[PDB]
């Protein structure tokens, strides 16, 4: 019994968490996710490895979440954990509903979700959930938001961020082209696709590899809406035209 | 009261190994297919079946779950049943609740979610099997495999077990959207044939469909008629 | 060929052994020497105590268990404690229930059976501590000892804890007189008994001896300090 | 349920899960503390800087109550629980004392849980020290300081973090009655400590003050940055 | 892979690097320490268990000695492999076949029983903490509709429902008898000698038990010695 | 790795035997007993001057004829120095009288073994307490000072020290001790040995004394009252 | 041995280890045998005297489990007695819940599944012991099982447990014990355990007997010390 | 009486090719009024509401305990929820508490979000269903609606009539009843809208 523990929720020699460590490889191999906030809105698009085969398609998407009427997330990493994640997320959101009679404002859903990340750390000696998730939201304390938390429980929120495969490429591009306060839907949607662009080294980007949903505020209502392929072929079509004017 | 500490754990690399071999006792499980046809769908499996001893009707690999829904598998067979009580319990407990036949999309996820917590909860292994399962709801048919890391897919077709790189590859060049159900049992049986080695009879292969009039198991005699022509 | 069965209690070893059990009887081994003894009519505890450096209290060996019984200990003394209060319990228990003493053997079964409990649950211990029960009952006088094992034994008479053995031969010589000594002269033995334990150098001493009597007419009493300098001359040696 | 003994010694007295702990902590940010004169300050070095960050969700200061506040160095994740945890205590005291709590009652509490967290079953301890500021009802000044092992003591001025052990030793030399004599003073000193070890020295840190009576307020970019020149150009000079 | 192992995977229940459960190989294995064989066989009339009997020494009450076990009145069983694990089994199948029927007012059919005891075993394949029964269970009984029944099940959690069966040290050449018989278009005497044959014995009457159930008379009845003698002298006599 | 009830061949529980270590990386504290009271003097050990030294509390109050000097893992002490306090005020409750000292001891001292990850209630103690007590005070047998390890031995002692220095402490205690000693030669010789054993020079902020006497109730040293006795050097 | 740690393991070969030394320990006691006959049960135990300031009577390995059935043991003795409480129990609760004296062979199974319970996990250890359970009843005639650490139990009409078990079955087997009585057999029982007594290697052991048949009206007893010293007399001379 | 307490009327009627469901608006304590705007009907949908009636705070426990399980429901599904699968979720949830029940007796109104064909049912507290093809009441004057909705109701009625009709049943149910009305609202459900009134009623 002590012979056959893992011991998954101790310290090593350097103050570090090994499995959370390596729960975080498992996500940095998977599909590249990234997530941008505008001024009239926030996004997320995804690369998708159900992506394709003989595959069906009979949900709305495959890695994009609607976790209540004002929210959702994407994810990388452990499939069937991120399922056991974002079906917490719904209880949580529901919860704080039935109780307030008001949404659960964004980062509060964040932070409750984070909490049981790190107790799988701290105590009961199982390994870690393998995902990292970014969400999208509006609330009536700081509007549309988009924060990111990882399997130590970890969170923040961003204007613009990268999980997943080529993270680290993703953020320089967004580090340079991202416009702090000046950002439009529409300028945050051209900037993904050439942030996709460049770190999907599966070469020629097409509208069945990649997944976009977008969250916006219309009539007092927040509206979540995962782009049809013909909208994504539209705007590869637009990037494609746009790389020249850059030459002579 | 049991081990508490997981059995499956990242390694350096971040992969979950005991996952990993558990997909390969999938691999090295008999082959079976799946083909979602335009007005139905169909399972097929081969039986690993040894000895005329066997009486080969004692016990199925290709089960009901509900009147709408049934399975089948690759890899270990106890698992497999595990799974099959699991899966119609979980359906009885939805009607109750909702008085409708559970969806086959739901159906799978809330089996999917039993085998994922095989793969974290305390002092146990992943289970062995990869799952195949069929229906028919909101006018259309269905067809889902579960893997056990509790992920899940929704197919047209599919093959799991032995040689199943190919027997994809084989559907590949051959199913088309607009085929029949009648015609997608035949294309299944010829999947199985691709990898055999035996001689078909309609006593070592197991078929099953669902419609709109509901899941069963087609007979032997059925079978038999199926494997004229084959 | 040893170390991997040594650490678990529920291992048992190659040759049919439980290395935790007997580890746990090398505490009772490294305790200081007590020695138990009867005649007749008396059961005595006689046990060196040690004191840690010059301006300790010598440690406690003897502890009253019920009027009847009284129990000289070695090795773990949180464990003897423990032990003791279990003791202790199951005499109130039967004074609650029917209204008179304990019989001392059933006491001692009990131990047995509670002592036994953790020598096979995995991460539970051996008890580390052995006791000389002393008592008086229906039966007359007795002398148990028990053990980590968790086994116990009957004795005429015994003795327990470090340089025991030369105890143990002093009572084999002379055992066939205990039976029918005067109360003075049994304690004597126990002390004669007790001393072969001592370095040559060494004496007993009113500091360094704790004795323990419960008979017919004495309920079971603990003489320390003072109290046992009556017994000690006494002085038989030389 | 899981009832692995996780903290447990080593031969030598040590017991290693804290030390690991320990560990942690010195790889966290720095953080600096100084108890003023009526003031107290807390400052604490970047997290990362990152553009596309936002501010708000990252500050490594965090309210427990109205006239007590903390920093941390350490894991982030776990000094969320702790906060959290000291938040739900301080309500509690309040609401069966009907004061507030001393900011050692509440240091108390604080290292009692982290101390128990390295002698129960199933579980690791805590990966955070912190520093623990605020006032006391008749107006005197705290900074405590906690860490994993559940040890806490009273500081005039303390560093946690990586480069403790110089910010440490910056400010055994530098505290002193003249440092301390006005608020800005106090504020430089912190800021001043920091810069010693600062990678960037600019923002980089987060900075808090409290005054007595008047509650936590956050500095301000602009306002720290007027600071950091006033002490980069006085550390020129010099050579 | 082609037997490669990582970590733990030879000593609890977790896949090897083929996706293996060495601990489950190991207790087919346990089945064979015994050093003894049983067949089955069903016709459509009647279903047979035969078994070695052993009883080397005599001191032995060979009464005592069986390998046959009634579940219900209307079941029968003969258990091959380590003996206390089978008796475990048999009397975890009488409480299942017990509670069926309180909770279903009809008796438990055989494959449902074996079914159950099937799943019960698998739970022993994929929990860490408890190793699989070294032992292989073969039911018999008359279902209404489906005439007689000889079901298998194993460590494994592997069940079926067979023509005939075995189990223990000859198993494989027991399956080849009776594969090569079954090829064709008296089940006590097929039986009899299948396990005759692989053994190269011809038996005395002490040296096999007989167990059957009938369409005619469906409870379950053990052969005495002279019945089964009275087999072995009508095959003598081919 | 093995756990932690695990014997060794020479009949000790590791984690008492590595407990007991422990309390040698602890700073020096002495008691005394005498006729007309008992000291207990301690080595605050002061590792910063920016440290506050009256918040490092090595000597506490268990009740106001009890006080208690430790050495060792000092956060490990609160929950044994609480339980003694709650015991003392149990008693009071129950039998209106004072505890004794003895029986003080006693009750922390059967929280000592009680660790373990088998039979286990909560998350139960994982180990032992990396902590020596001395508990001086003054009931009915007069003043009284009392020894308590991780072992959950305990037992009376006319004088003892603890942690790093009780080797050579104990041999100047043995050497200065006398039974008719008053209490201001016990505080004086108390402080004449901390001052040879301890690395930092002696001084009226680094280290802390308290007394009990059958007159008057457990007394914390102030500051100037330490100058005072520092003077004689 | 390799796989030898936890009685939840397998060996490669298909053994269990850990049981294997279990019953290694219940083979380096001294030996204890039962016999049964025409009109009861006999136990014997070689009962080792290891230190002369042991009282007569102590360690007893013959137990009353109920008043109709005897236990005698081989092995860890804390373990037997442990076993022999466990015993008690069930034929206490037996005659709670179904009126009357638990048959032999239905104890004898239900401890022996208990034993067997201490066999499949790492959470526990087996029994170091073998024991024995010996009764008569007119009903029931006489009855001996035997039950050893893995948990099997047979019946038997002789049987030895313990160091000098295999010699001390080749002297039950020279006995026509079905036509022998009580009175008959203990004689036969003490001349054994002087005959595989090795008096070279361990001098010193008290001979225990215990009885019950028609001559006890079915109560499991001590055999008076009159008789026992009448067939310790026999072994003994018997031997010489 | 418990049902009593509060007092209150619901009712829902089917028509042709939509559904009406309509309440009193007094929230009061046995005699006296404390409100007049009282909440009794909510959205479980686009086209589906359900109306409750019974003790007020069971109306509110109830109303946000069946949101909170229909949100996780429609979240993990595709999709809109039915309305016959509503009012088992309904039923579900009731017959949980039957030892200890929730004193409200819901009426359900809607449409099927796919076909659109109209939906009436009413549950007692303790979660027995009833489907009808025509009106449903419960409430403190339950006679009295069932005289009104029997003697008015006909099969086949467009939204206008169906308005007039559900408005007469409650208006006139309720001015026989002390402990409701105070106003009366009615939502009117079609394919394409919801129609949302209050009606001119008596204020005693
Ligand atoms: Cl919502
Ligand atoms: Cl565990
Ligand atoms: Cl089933
Ligand atoms: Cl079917
Ligand atoms: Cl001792
Ligand atoms: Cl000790
Ligand atoms: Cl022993
Ligand atoms: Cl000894
Ligand atoms: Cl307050
Ligand atoms: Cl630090
Ligand atoms: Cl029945
Ligand atoms: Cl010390
Ligand atoms: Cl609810
Ligand atoms: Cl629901
Ligand atoms: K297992
Ligand atoms: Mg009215
Ligand atoms: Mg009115």
């Amino acid at each position: 019994s002590r012979r056959y523990d893992s011991r998954t929720t101790i310290f090593s020699p350097e103050g570090r968490l090994y499995q959370v460590e390596y729960a975080m490889e498992a996500i940095g191999h998977a599909g590249t996710c990234l997530g941008i906030l505008a001024n009239d809105g926030v996004l997320l698009a995804a690369e998708r490895r159900n992506i394709h085969k003989l595959l069906d398609e009979v949900f709305f998407s495959e890695k994009i979440y609607k976790l209540n009427e004002d929210m959702a997330c994407s994810v990388a990493g452990i499939t069937s954990d991120a399922n056991v994640l974002t079906n917490e997320l719904r209880l949580i959101a529901q919860r704080y509903l039935l109780q307030y009679q008001e949404p659960i404002p964004c980062e509060q859903l964040v932070t409750a979700l984070c909490d049981i990340k790190q107790a799988y750390t701290q105590f009961g000696g199982k390994r870690p959930f393998g995902v990292s998730l970014l969400y999208i939201g509006w609330d009536k304390h700081y509007g549309f938001q988009l924060y990111q938390s990882d399997p130590s429980g970890n969170y923040g929120g961003w204007k613009a961020t990268c999980i997943g495969n080529n993270s680290a490429a993703a953020v320089s591009m967004l580090k340079q082209d991202y416009k702090e306060g000046e950002m439009t839907l529409k300028s945050a949607l051209a900037l993904a696709i050439k942030v996709l662009n460049k770190t999907m080294d599966v070469s020629k980007l097409s509208a069945e590899k990649v997944e976009i949903a977008t969250l916006t505020r219309e009539n007092g209502k927040t509206v979540i809406r995962v782009l049809k392929q013909k909208e994504v072929e539209q705007l590869i079509k637009k990037h494609e035209e746009e790389e020249a004017k850059a030459e002579r | 009261r049991g081990y508490s500490f997981s059995l499956t754990t990242f390694s350096p690399s971040g992969k979950l190994v005991q996952i990993e071999y558990a997909l390969a006792a999938v691999a090295g499980g008999a082959p079976s297919v799946g083909i979602k046809a335009a007005n139905g769908v169909v399972l097929a499996t081969e039986k690993k079946q040894k000895s005329i001893l066997y009486d080969e009707r004692s016990v199925h690999k290709v089960e009901p779950i509900t009147k709408h829904i049934g399975l089948v598998y690759s890899g270990m067979g106890p698992d497999y049943r595990v799974l099959v009580h699991r899966a119609r319990k979980l359906a009885q407990q939805y009607y109750l609740v909702y008085q409708e036949p559970i969806p086959t999309a739901q159906l799978v996820q809330r089996v999917a979610s039993v085998m994922q917590e095989y793969t974290q909860s305390g002092g146990v292994r992943p289970f062995g099997v990869s799952l195949l399962i069929c229906g028919w709801n909101e006018g259309r048919p269905y067809l889902f495999q579960s893997d056990p890391s509790g992920a899940y897919f929704a197919w047209k077709a599919t093959a799991m077990g032995k040689n199943y790189v190919n027997g994809k590859t084989f559907l590949e060049k051959r199913y088309n959207e607009d085929l029949e159900l009648e015609d997608a049992i035949h294309t299944a049986i010829l999947t199985l044939k691709e990898s055999f080695e035996g001689q078909m009879t309609e006593d070592n292969i197991e078929v099953g469909i669902c419609n709109e009039a509901g899941f069963r198991r087609l007979t032997p005699t059925e079978v038999k008629d199926y494997l004229a022509a084959i | 060929f040893r170390n991997q069965y040594d650490n678990d209690v529920t291992v048992w070893s190659p040759q049919g052994r439980i290395h935790q059990i007997e580890y746990a009887m090398e505490a009772v081994k490294q305790g200081s020497a007590t020695v138990g003894l009867k005649s007749k009519t008396h059961a005595v505890l006689v046990a060196l105590k040690r004191a840690q450096s010059e301006l300790a209290a010598h440690q406690k060996k003897i502890l009253h268990v019920d009027n009847h019984i009284g129990i000289s200990i070695a090795g773990l003394t949180a464990d003897a404690r423990l032990l003791c209060n279990f003791m202790r319990q199951e005499c109130l228990d039967s004074r609650f229930v029917f209204d008179r003493p304990l019989p001392v053997s059933r006491l001692v079964s009990l131990i047995g059976s509670k002592t036994q409990i953790p020598t096979q649950r995995y991460g539970r211990r051996p008890y580390g501590v052995g006791l000389l029960i002393a008592g008086y009952d229906d039966m007359g006088p007795h002398i148990f000892q028990t053990c980590p094992s968790a086994n116990y034994f009957d004795c005429r008479a015994m003795s327990i804890g470090a340089r025991s053995q030369s105890a143990r031969t002093y009572l084999e010589r002379h055992m066939s007189e205990f039976m029918e000594c005067n109360l003075n002269e049994l304690v004597k033995h126990g002390l004669r008994a007790l001393r072969e334990t001592l370095p040559a150098e060494q004496d007993l001493t009113t500091k360094n001896v704790s004795i323990g009597i419960v008979g017919k007419d004495l309920e079971f009493t603990i003489y320390d300090d003072d109290d046992v300098s009556p017994f000690l001359e006494g002085l038989e040696e030389r | 349920s899981y009832d692995r003994a996780i903290t447990v010694f080593s031969p030598d007295g040590h017991l290693f899960q804290v030390e690991y702990a320990q560990e942690a902590v010195k790889k966290g940010s720095t953080a600096v503390g100084v108890r003023g004169r009526d003031i107290v300050v807390l400052g604490v070095e970047k997290k990362s800087v990152a553009k596309l960050q936002d501010e708000r969700t990252v500050r490594k200061i965090c309210a427990l109550d109205d006239n007590v506040c903390m920093a941390f160095a350490g894991l982030t994740a776990d000094a969320r629980i702790v906060i959290n945890r000291a938040r739900v205590e301080c309500q509690s005291h309040r609401l069966t004392v009907e004061d507030p709590v001393t900011v050692e009652y509440i240091t108390r509490y604080i290292a009692s849980l982290k101390q128990r967290y390295t002698q129960s079953n199933g579980r690791r301890p805590f990966g955070i020290s912190a520093l623990i500021v605020g006032f006391d009802f008749d107006g005197t000044p705290r900074l405590y300081q906690t860490d994993p092992s559940g040890t806490y003591h009273a500081w005039k001025a303390n560093a946690i973090g990586r480069g403790a052990k110089s910010v440490r030793e910056f400010l055994e030399k530098n505290y002193t009655d003249e440092a301390i004599e006005t608020d800005d003073l106090t504020i430089k000193l912190v800021i001043k400590a920091l810069l010693e070890v600062v990678q960037s020295g600019g923002k980089n840190i987060e900075l808090a003050v409290m005054r007595r009576d008047q509650s936590l307020k956050i500095l301000n970019p602009e306002e720290i940055e007027k600071y950091v020149a006033e002490i980069e150009k006085e550390k020129e000079e010099n050579e | 892979s082609r037997g490669s192992s990582a970590g733990f995977d030879r000593h609890i229940t977790i896949f090897s690097p083929e996706g293996r459960l060495y601990q489950v190989e190991y207790a087919f294995k346990a089945i064979n320490q015994g050093g003894l064989t049983s067949v089955a066989v069903r016709g459509k009339d009647c279903a047979v268990i035969v078994t070695q009997k052993k009883v080397p020494d005599k001191l032995l009450d060979s009464s005592t000695v069986t390998h046959l076990f009634k579940i219900t009145e209307n079941i029968g069983c003969v258990m091959t492999g380590m003996t206390a694990d089978s008796r475990s089994q048999v009397q975890r199948a009488r409480y299942e076949a017990a509670n069926w029927k309180y909770k279903y007012g009809y008796e438990i059919p055989v494959d449902m029983l074996c079914k159950r005891i099937a799943d019960i075993s698998q739970v022993y394949t994929q929990n860490a903490e408890m190793r699989p029964l070294g032992c292989c269970m073969i039911l018999i009984g008359i279902d209404e509709e489906q005439g007689p029944q000889v079901y298998k099940c194993d460590p494994a959690g592997y069940y079926c429902g067979f023509k005939a069966t075995a189990a223990g040290v000859k198993q494989t050449e027991s399956t080849s008898f009776l594969e090569k018989k079954v090829k064709k278009k008296q089940t006590v005497e097929t039986a009899i000698t299948c396990l005759s044959t692989v053994l190269s014995i011809d038996f005395k009457p002490s040296e096999i038990e007989v167990g059957v159930v009938t369409v005619e008379n469906p409870k379950f009845r053990i052969l005495t010695e002279a019945e089964i003698d009275a087999h072995l002298v009508a095959l003598a006599e081919r | 790795d093995r756990g932690v009830n695990t014997f060794s061949p020479e009949g000790r529980l590791f984690q008492v035997e590595y407990a007991i270590e422990a309390i040698k990386l602890g700073s020096t504290a002495i008691g005394i007993q005498t006729s007309e009271g008992v000291c207990l003097a301690v080595e605050k050990r002061i590792t910063s001057p920016l440290m506050e030294p009256s918040s490092i509390e090595k000597i506490v109050e268990i009740d106001a004829h009890i006080g208690c000097a430790m050495s060792g893992l000092i956060a490990d002490a609160k929950t044994l120095i609480d339980k003694a306090r709650v015991e003392t005020q149990n008693h009071w409750f129950t039998y209106n009288e004072t505890m004794t000292v003895e029986s003080v001891t006693q009750a922390v001292s059967n929280l000592a073994l009680q660790f373990g990850e088998e039979d286990a209630d909560p998350g139960a103690m994982s180990r032992p307490f990396g902590v020596a007590l001395l508990f001086g005070g003054v009931d009915e047998k007069g003043p009284q000072l009392f020894h308590m390890d991780p072992s959950g031995t305990f037992v009376q002692c006319d004088a003892r020290a603890i942690g790093s220095a009780s080797e050579g402490a104990q041999s100047s205690l043995q050497e200065v001790y006398h039974k008719s000693m008053t209490l201001k030669e016990a505080i004086k010789s108390s402080l004449i040995i901390l001052k040879q054993v301890m690395e930092e020079k002696l001084n009226a902020t680094n280290i802390e004394l308290a007394t009990v006497q059958p007159g008057q109730n457990f007394h914390m040293f102030t500051k100037e009252e330490l100058e005072e006795v520092i003077k004689d050097i | 041995t390799g796989y030898d740690l936890s009685a939840s393991t397998f060996s490669p070969d298909g053994r269990v280890f850990q049981v294997e030394y279990a019953m290694k320990a219940v083979e380096n006691s001294s030996t204890a045998i039962g016999i049964r006959c025409k009109d009861g049960v006999v136990f014997g135990v070689e009962k080792l005297v290891l230190s002369k300031l042991y009282e007569e009577g102590s360690n007893k390995r013959l137990f009353n489990v109920d008043r109709h059935v005897g236990m005698a043991v081989a092995g860890l003795l804390a373990d037997a007695r442990s076993l022999a409480d466990i015993a008690r129990e069930e034929a206490s609760n037996f005659r709670s819940n179904f009126g009357y004296n638990i048959p032999l062979k239905h104890l004898a199974d239900r401890v022996a599944m208990y034993v067997h319970a201490y066999t499949l996990y790492s959470a526990v250890r087996p029994f170091g012991c073998s024991f024995m359970l010996g009764s008569y009843s007119v009903n029931d005639g006489a009855q001996l099982y035997m039950i050893d650490p893995s948990g099997v139990s047979y019946g038997y009409w002789g049987c030895a447990i313990g160091k000098a078990r295999q010699a001390a079955k080749t002297e039950i087997e020279k006995l026509q014990m079905k036509e022998m009585t009580c009175r008959d057999i203990v004689k036969e029982v003490a001349k054994i355990i002087y005959i595989v007594h090795d008096e070279v290697k361990d001098k010193a052991f008290e001979l225990e007997l215990s009885w019950v048949g028609e001559l006890t009206n079915g109560r499991h007893e001590i055999v008076p010390k009159d008789i026992r010293e009448e067939a310790e007399k026999y072994a003994k001379e018997s031997l010489k | 009486s418990i049902m009593s307490y509060n007092g209150g009327a619901v009712m829902a009627m089917k028509g042709k090719n939509c559904v009406a469901i309509a309440a009193d608006r007094r929230f009061g304590i046995q005699a006296q009024m404390v409100t007049t705007d009282f909440q009794k009907i909510f959205p479980m949908g686009d086209r589906l509401y359900i109306g409750l009636a019974g003790l007020a705070t069971d109306v509110q426990t109830v109303a946000q305990r069946l949101k909170f399980r229909l949100n996780l429901y429609e979240l993990k599904e595709g999709r809109q929820i039915k309305p016959y699968t509503l009012m088992s979720m309904v039923a579900n949830l009731l017959y949980e508490k039957r030892f200890g029940p929730y004193y409200t007796e819901p009426v359900i109104a809607g449409l099927d979000p796919k076909t659109f064909k109209p939906f009436i049912c009413s549950l007692d507290l303790i979660g027995c269903p009833m489907v009808t093809d025509d009106f449903v009441v419960s409430g403190t004057c339950a006679e009295q609606m069932y005289g009104m909705c029997e003697s008015l109701w006909e099969p086949n009625m467009d939204p206008d009539h169906l308005f007039e009709t559900i408005s007469q049943a409650m208006l006139n149910a309720v001015d026989r009843d002390a402990v409701s009305g105070m106003g009366v609202i009615v939502h009117i459900i079609e394919k394409d809208k919801i129609t949302t009134r209050t009606l001119k009623a008596r204020m005693d």
